[PDB]
């Protein structure tokens, strides 16, 4: 037994539209955070919630971000998303 | 402790007129109490502006109604407006 | 202190299939991460200058809600 | 010296009017404030919040819950035109997203 | 007779509109049609010379931005020709159909 | 009145070769003009409420430019 | 009493030191204004002006021309990096664009 | 009549102090003022945002300085805070 391909896949989309929770691990992520701001200041330290809000705003900023670029990708009559994509999507929000 | 204040017992009181028996969570206050404040800044901002474009030193009901007019879109705006006209005239006549 | 890379390609994946993507390109996983980067940059940047403005040494969610307002981010839930 | 009445009772609201006129006192906006303009202020925050609070508990009540979550809150502001207008760029946290994907992915 | 092949005129007129940095649009026009819009929201209107001058400096820049954006997403599915699609894509990026 | 026809095809056209489009498709003028009238709808909707906010019949220039940067469109030259 | 001396040559600028600190007091900013706050704010001013005009009179003048036109601002502040991200979401009336035509589109 | 101050006199005494055989036309000088204004503005609105926020009743220079690194773009913002920083010296000091 074995599903065609992209059925998993509509069967994900389904199931990650319905939860509301983090999609990417809290530890390497707040390690991350930390590498980041070391090289602003030097011996510093995060409340969780800080934390918490930056993986929050990172990941809406992301989701918003791929559904740009399934759009452009849709656009260029494709199914998958290809890095220029995101380089349109962010070119044409303003962001480069 | 110093004491917080903050927009909860009145959005509470709010929801239990109008879905009395509806709880709320405390992430939910949280991020309700964050709209009240953004709405309030964003409102009190506007009005302000408005005062100072007419080199005018007061905010009174009728700035707090342009700037309800210019934020709020469409249809909101009206029945914003109209809440607001209900408040004042009875507020007038005790 | 190579942690960029602990963003791993199945939360990106994760992340693109909750944005309504089917099929994704092997090439993403390095751009999407250059991208979080960029962000997490300017926003980390804008947190530790408030934090800095405040004479603390934590950074606080304030810190962080503020910076994301400044650019237009504008967060519910962390802080009031 | 009679009874305190407070001012909202006055005008029959539940924000509170005096609490709005000491924010509009305070917070560095116009030399004088109208005795006016705190009342339409909390006239309008309560207009608001009584709507957004009842389409998140319409949507909680479609899910066969009783308390209020972020996630139906998100449903609400998302399902509504206006209120999706004023909260366009507005992050609700653990809110999720809105279900929905593009015709061109479903098979055929 | 002589005749110029499709496309030479067109970047001619590229490179001399991009040039120039006058109005485009012609005045009586749009004076005429920013009235009949102020028509429907208040009566008896009045307007300055500055305020006109000042919506169709506005529009033009806008549409210009627009026009822009619309090339980058025609350029992107492989065309040269400016569809109504590429310019709903645009307007849907940028947060403004959307 | 119908004066959005004010605004011929080749103003269009001239707008699209500042923006540098080299070929135009033949039905992007009726979406131009509608995407031109909700501009221009909004613009004049707040010029006009801070007009009339100041009891005044006659629409200024500070009125639309006051309007332009409520949206995050400032524009330098007109005060 | 001595004789008066501006605060602007006090502090060796141009820009107006008093007129500042007036603008900051009535603008209803905050309930104060510190004595430095002006100074600073009119050497900010300053730096940013001059910058302007240092990049638009050369635009100027690799134009052959001797006035400057919002021409020239506008091929000032869009050629710099900085300075365009500064104004990236303001329109310069009577500025024109920037000539820039995609390669694909070239013969 | 009445009285219409702006940024002109200043703004020709820097451009004679950087391009003495230079002049600038009034279309040239309204943008600059506008520009000089909308500076202003976005400094002073950050610099009272970050009074506010840690309770403080004064603007001075550190809510100056700070708005200006908020504010300023990349290496932009480092030069302006030299400039502003010289001055404050140069004033005390006389």
């Amino acid at each position: 037994h074995r599903y065609r391909p992209g059925t998993v896949a509509l069967r994900e989309i389904r199931r990650y539209q319905k939860s509301t929770e983090l999609l990417i691990r809290k530890l390497p992520f707040q390690r991350l955070v930390r590498e980041i701001a070391q090289d602003f200041k030097t011996d510093l330290r995060f409340q969780s919630s800080a934390v918490m809000a930056l993986q929050e705003a990172s990941e809406a900023y992301l989701v918003a971000l791929f559904e740009d670029t399934n759009l452009c990708a849709i656009h260029a009559k494709r199914v998958t998303i290809m890095p220029k994509d995101i380089q349109l999507a962010r070119r044409i929000r303003g962001e480069r | 402790k110093t004491r917080k204040e903050s927009y909860a017992i009145y959005v509470y009181k709010v929801l239990k007129q109008v879905h009395p028996d509806t709880g709320i969570s405390s992430k939910a206050m949280s991020i309700m109490n964050s709209f009240v404040n953004d709405v309030f800044e964003r409102i009190a901002g506007e009005a302000s502006r408005l005062a100072h474009y007419n080199k005018r030193s007061t905010i009174t009901s009728r700035e707090i109604q342009t700037a309800v007019r210019l934020l709020l879109p469409g249809e909101l705006a009206k029945h914003a407006v109209s809440e607001g006209t209900k408040a004042v005239t009875k507020y007038t006549s005790a | 202190r190579d942690n960029i890379q602990g963003i791993t390609k199945p939360a990106i994946r994760r992340l693109a299939r909750r944005g309504g993507v089917k099929r994704i390109s092997g090439l993403i996983y390095e751009e999407t991460r250059g991208v979080l980067k960029v962000f997490l940059e300017n926003v980390i940047r804008d947190a530790v200058t408030y934090t800095e403005h405040a004479k603390r040494k934590t950074v606080t969610a304030m810190d962080v809600v503020y910076a994301l307002k400044r650019q237009g981010r504008t967060l519910y839930g962390f802080g009031g | 010296r009679a009874k305190a009445k407070t001012r909202s009772s006055r005008a029959g609201l539940q924000f509170p009017v005096g609490r709005v006129h000491r924010l509009l006192r305070k917070g560095n906006y116009a030399e004088r404030v109208g005795a006016g303009a705190p009342v339409y202020l909390a006239a309008v925050l309560e207009y608001l919040t009584a709507e957004i609070l009842e389409l998140a508990g319409n949507a909680a009540r479609d899910n066969k819950k009783t308390r209020i979550i972020p996630r139906h809150l998100q449903l609400a502001v998302r399902n509504d035109e206006e209120l999706n207008k004023l909260l366009g760029r507005v992050t609700i946290a653990q809110g999720g997203v809105l279900p929905n994907i593009q015709s061109v992915l479903l098979p055929k």
